[PDB]
């Protein structure tokens, strides 16, 4: 105490920021990674305050940029998904340990740190001995060393709102934020068909005209990213959306109107030339669709437990056979309103929701077609429940399983909302209780998919208090191989299923399975055949009584 | 919403008693007093786990 310094010397943040990007120029004549970053810069970090807006799709058109220049590229791109708390560098040491000790890798490789939200105590440390000092050491073991040549990305979500300005940062926000002041579209994915075919056919129903002429030129139509995304923004419902939630959605109007294109109502409203007005009501309702599905929305349970919706709403659900040319309709009815139209209602009280939808033409031609239109399901019998089951999944000749299960209504809107959300792309997340009856009604579904078949299709992984990410990663990847096997020999698809898997510190890994399709930094297959369903438990506190 | 719990319990117990000869009658004196119980645990401030 007697050697103290009372002055505490310190340097303005300007003065650091442009010391630490003067020193992080790579220089020319290198033939380095840093060419498609800021000039050079060799170093990134990538964080938002709120996630699901576009870090690592930065990432991989950085990725893709290295790709294009400096032809034959074979780059890789290495990546370490550092997801428990209480930090360890040893984990990330050995995962860099086998990566540049060739010589053959010398060659510029871009590094892409990912850093999640349950690390909470040891990120400072870790970011000044990469980042600063250049190095990770271990006691007993090598040494690393960050070599000026080989680009660095370190992702942090959002004490580190101070530390991580000294870095060269570079920010991300969502649609909201980047139509008022600045494109925002990712061109690649303009330019796909999942979102040129939406926009396709929402620009022609945004002004009002007939959707008689036929779309869908295989091409791209002209428009602008930003006109696409005042559309989607107009047509979404939630006022603050992220980036996922709107892909989530046209990915979602994507596999409907496949389904519409793929029915011959089309070639049947040109063949008969009295049924016109239905694509209208059919991009209507997937609005109302789209809405039901993907549009959610104690101080500090607050994200978690204030449930905004629960399955004691209506959800109005409507799907196209595949194989089979009709229609169907669970969980909504239509009677007569007084201005010459028809309004939709959902059953056991009066709801007069989504007026003035369509005319009495149509009407007449789906009563000539004989659809199945306003059934109510309560007093079905089980072969005819079945039945309309099977024409809805596309399964054909069908067994029934188990009829021990007694399938109720929940229990078939849980049915059909699963298996399109697993269908069209959106990740599957549950939330529900211990009491409520989720493996049984997974096993329905897996016991109705594969009929008669004795393969093993639906595979339980217990996640529970002591659940390392190893062991994770392994049942995905024994997952993947039994997924490969089904689809050889059967021509089947199997459901991986994580049940109460929200105790360990690997939930950060559990999203990482299912949300962007990559698992240990190495993509799944989209062509394999695979599914992955996770549930969670609620978020609530105890009685007062009861801690008493 | 417990419209379906006695139907549950009712099925828990005549698929996993096996009373192809103990009573034909008694498992729903076995299944509603489950239910009773299953209530009274309902109808109270809160539940163990
Ligand atoms: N600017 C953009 N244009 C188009 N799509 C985008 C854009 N930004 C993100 N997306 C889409 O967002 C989806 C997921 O986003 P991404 O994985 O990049 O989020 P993130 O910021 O890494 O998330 P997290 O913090 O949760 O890990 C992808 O389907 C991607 O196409
Ligand atoms: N359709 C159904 N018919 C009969 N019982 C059902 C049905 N759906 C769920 N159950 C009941 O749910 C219980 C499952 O308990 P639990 O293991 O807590 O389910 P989960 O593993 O889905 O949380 C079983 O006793 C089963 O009888
Ligand atoms: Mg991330």
């Amino acid at each position: 105490s007697q050697y103290k310094v009372p002055l505490v010397p310190q340097a303005p943040l300007p003065n650091i920021q442009a010391y630490l990007q003067s020193h992080y120029q790579v220089p020319k004549r290198l033939l380095s990674a840093a060419t498609v970053f800021r000039d050079g810069l060799c170093v990134g970090i990538v964080t938002s305050e709120r996630a699901g807006v576009g870090k690592s799709l930065y990432v991989n058109t950085l990725h893709t940029k290295l790709k294009a220049k400096l032809r034959d590229e074979t780059v890789p791109l290495k990546i370490i998904r550092l997801t428990e708390p209480h930090l360890d560098e040893n984990q990330v040491l050995s995962a860099l340990l086998p990566f540049l000790k060739e010589k053959y890798q010398k060659m510029p490789v871009i590094f892409h740190i990912d850093i999640s939200t349950s690390v909470q105590t040891g990120i400072p440390i870790f970011l000044f001995k990469l980042l600063i000092l250049q190095y990770l050491m271990d006691i007993n073991g090598k040494i690393w060393r960050r070599s000026p040549g080989h680009l660095y990305l370190v992702e942090i979500p959002q004490p580190l709102f101070k530390f991580l300005d000294l870095f060269p940062k570079v920010t991300c926000r969502p649609p909201k934020e980047v139509i008022d002041m600045e494109p925002a579209m990712d061109p690649v994915e303009f330019c796909s068909e999942a979102f040129q075919r939406p926009y396709q056919y929402l620009k022609r129903f945004h002004q009002q005209q007939n959707l008689d002429t036929f779309q869908y030129e295989k091409g791209s139509v002209e428009g602008s990213p930003e006109e696409c995304l005042q559309h989607f923004l107009i047509y979404c419902g939630l006022i603050n959306p992220s980036w996922s939630e709107l892909r989530n959605f046209a990915w979602f109007l994507n596999c409907q109107l496949k389904d519409c294109e793929a029915s011959i109502f089309c070639k049947s409203a040109f063949t008969g030339d009295t049924l016109r007005g239905f694509k209208n009501f059919v991009v209507t309702f997937m609005i109302l669709m789209a809405r039901d599905f993907a549009t959610p929305t104690e101080e500090d349970l607050a994200p978690f437990s204030l449930r905004k919706r629960w399955e004691s709403e209506p959800h109005p659900y409507v799907f196209f056979n595949g194989d089979h040319m009709t229609m169907t309709f669970i969980g909504f009815h239509l009677e007569t309103n007084n201005n010459g139209y028809v309004d939709a209602i959902n059953p056991s009280n009066g709801k007069v929701i989504k007026k003035d939808v369509m005319t009495k033409e149509l009407f007449d031609g789906l009563r000539l077609q004989r659809v199945p239109f306003n059934i109510d399901f309560d007093n079905l019998p089980r072969y005819e429940k079945l039945e309309r089951l099977c024409l809805a999944l596309g399964i054909e000749w069908p067994i029934d399983p188990d009829e021990t299960y007694e399938l109720t209504t929940d229990n078939m809107l849980k049915i059909l909302a699963i298996e399109m959300r697993f269908r069209c792309g959106i990740p599957v997340i549950i939330m529900g209780e211990t009491g409520c009856g989720k493996t049984r009604l997974i096993k329905f579904l897996s016991d109705l998919k594969r009929g008669s078949v004795e393969a093993e299709t639906m595979k339980l992984v217990k996640v529970h208090g002591g659940t390392t990410p190893s062991m994770i990663y392994s049942k995905v990847k024994e997952a993947e191989r039994t997924a490969f096997s089904n689809k050889a020999q059967h021509k089947l698809d199997t459901i991986l299923f994580f049940d109460e898997a929200n105790t360990t510190e690997a939930v950060s890994c559990i999203k990482e399975i299912l949300c962007d399709r990559t698992v240990d930094g190495e993509h799944l297959h989209e062509d394999s055949g695979l599914h992955i369903i996770a549930a969670c438990n609620p978020y609530r506190k105890h009685s007062q009584e009861m801690i008493l | 919403n417990d419209s379906a719990e006695k139907l549950y319990i009712q099925q828990i117990v005549q698929r996993l008693v096996d009373s192809v000869s103990v009573n034909p009658s008694e498992t729903c004196v076995i299944a509603d007093v489950l239910s009773a119980s299953q209530m009274f645990m309902r109808k109270r401030e809160n539940e163990c786990g």
